[PDB]
């Protein structure tokens, strides 16, 4: 009784989820570059949050400069943005979809 | 007495799962149709954005992205900036007329 | 009942947000360079705030000069402005929009 | 007594969400129209800057 | 393509969080820079220290 009844709940829920994706798929066809841009702008700071957040756990950081070099904060902040920038170019290797609004392809 | 009781209550458990399943399916369906209207309307409005509007979206995202990038600097302690020559130049002038 | 009712709140709110963007999109078409300039001037000190703010947490800084070099405050202050200037040129790599009022493109 | 009570109060919760949703939509709409007037006027003035 | 991009954009934060987790264990970080040498220049006399 419980097994036969649960299969109906899965099926009822399945049909509703499928109509959600069907209407979401039709809506995505309207996303021109002016709309696609926002998808990147929303998830860029989120990717930076999950990369920077665990790095903020660091107890102490020390920066030393000499002669010709920069001070150092540029190197530190640079690595966060670099890991964030390296990621989309990394997933592209195991799936050809693009995370760069045209510009290249 | 044990059998009829267990069977009657098992049917109640099954009735609950089915009723809740159907109610949930109706909500998921309705919520999907409402969310699709957001996506459609947002798209039909965004498709009309000019370069000054596209620049506004980026200018609003920069402070957000900047704050998350700069957060680890809160842990900086010491910073020593040597400069001017590439050598260990310790020139210090002043006598110890009395120190042991 | 609560699910069916919430879908109406999402839909009612959706229609209002959409008319906001529609009228905001029409207004942006009037933003000539003399107006666009202010968008940069307002958000330049804000980007400097979120970059400089966490750097001010530093406990001690020491500057040493020798022979030919500058004193050092120029290097320190320079890095803040550099990270701020590096950012817009960095996002341009993952989306071709410009954060430089014409001058180049 | 438990069923009729729960149903009547669930309808009250749904009525509250709907009424609040509609009031909110009217405010968001009105606020958007006022904000667009700022953007338009600010633009029409800035366009004349020497 | 806009929908396919949405699926990836939703997966990036997920994949990013699991990759960055070990950084929570970072303690010290020392960033030397500017020259490739052991340059310890420090200036100031000990008028009274033993």
């Amino acid at each position: 009784m419980r097994g036969e009844a649960e299969a109906f709940a899965i099926g009822a829920r399945a049909r509703a989820e499928a109509e959600q994706m069907a209407k979401k798929a039709e809506a995505f066809q309207l996303y021109q570059e002016a709309a696609q841009l926002d998808m990147l702008l929303e998830k860029l700071p989120q990717v930076a949050e999950e990369i920077s957040g665990p790095l903020t756990s660091a107890n102490k950081i020390t920066l030393v400069s000499s002669g010709s070099g920069t001070m150092g904060a540029a190197k530190v902040t640079g690595e966060v943005l670099d890991i964030l920038t390296r990621l989309p170019e990394s997933v592209e290797r195991l799936t050809g979809v693009s995370i760069s609004q045209v510009n290249h392809k | 007495g044990e059998k009829v009781k267990q069977v009657l209550l098992a049917q109640a458990e099954a009735e609950k799962i089915r009723k809740i399943g159907e109610a949930e399916a109706a909500v998921i369906e309705a919520m999907g149709k409402a969310e699709a209207e957001r996506m459609k309307l947002k798209a039909e409005a965004y498709q009309k954005y000019g370069d000054a509007a596209k620049m506004a979206l980026v200018l609003e995202a920069l402070p957000q992205i900047a704050a998350k990038i700069a957060a680890p600097l809160t842990k900086v302690d010491e910073i020593v900036v040597l400069s001017g020559d590439n050598s260990k130049v310790t020139s210090e002038v002043n006598r110890l007329l009395a120190e042991l």
